């Protein structure tokens, strides 16, 4: 998953 | 019943969650939806996790946002411990101790975006637009698609949300204040707001508009  | 998605895990780790799900008759799926009751995060020793979409949609829905340590401990002790006890305190951006998920579970009667019309405007990354929009609706906002279709009047409070990074234009988001009359801000306003589950005075996020 992308992290922000 | 119980339905889980996981975030930040490895297959090995996922397999352990699966073993868990089998034992307890808990459903386990790839994608988060209305039905999802739990969101299982990879945290550190003190339940600090990373911010991922599932993390946000987790808090936004008031689901259980619980450290992966809920699982392994429950396995290790041949039974299912309390979510209550393994909940995630915060994250690597918004602080180790902000208790976001907590608030949420207990605020479904007054949602941070009560009485807001939000328009997610322009291109975004790592996060599909409809998901950001879904996010804000879960918080009580009302989604609007085009700058020119804000609900004029006074009843409501409008807001334009942009992510400057993903723009390929020189001067074009400095100038939204020309085609509407709403405050403008970065996605970080929403994400930050959802993390903490506190509505972040626009102050720190406003973007300057060419008169
Ligand atoms: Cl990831
Ligand atoms: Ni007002």
């Amino acid at each position: 998953s992308p992290t922000f | 019943r119980m339905s889980m998605v996981v975030s930040g895990l490895t297959p090995e780790e996922f397999m352990l969650v699966y073993k868990f799900a089998r034992k307890h008759h808990i459903t386990l799926t790839n994608l988060i939806t209305e039905e999802t009751t739990h969101v299982v995060m990879k945290t550190d020793a003190e339940f600090v996790c990373e911010r991922t979409l599932k993390y946000f949609l987790g808090i936004a829905g008031g689901k259980w946002v619980v450290s992966y340590f809920w699982v392994t401990q429950s396995i290790k002790e041949r039974k299912m411990l309390n979510e209550h006890d393994f909940e995630v305190r915060g994250d690597v951006v918004n602080g180790r101790n902000h208790q976001g998920p907590k608030r949420a579970r207990e605020s479904q009667d007054r949602k941070i975006f009560r009485g807001l019309e939000i328009c997610c405007y322009g291109p975004f990354t790592n996060m599909p637009t409809d998901q950001l929009e879904w996010m804000v609706q879960l918080c009580g906002a009302s989604v609007v698609k085009e700058l020119s279709s804000f609900t004029l009047g006074t009843g409501v409070h409008p807001i334009v949300v942009v992510q400057p990074d993903a723009w390929t234009e020189d001067n074009g988001f400095h100038a939204i204040g020309q085609m509407c009359e709403a405050p403008v801000v970065t996605r970080e306003w929403v994400l930050d707001s959802v993390a903490l589950y506190q509505c972040q005075e626009l102050d720190t996020y406003l973007i300057p508009q060419i008169p």
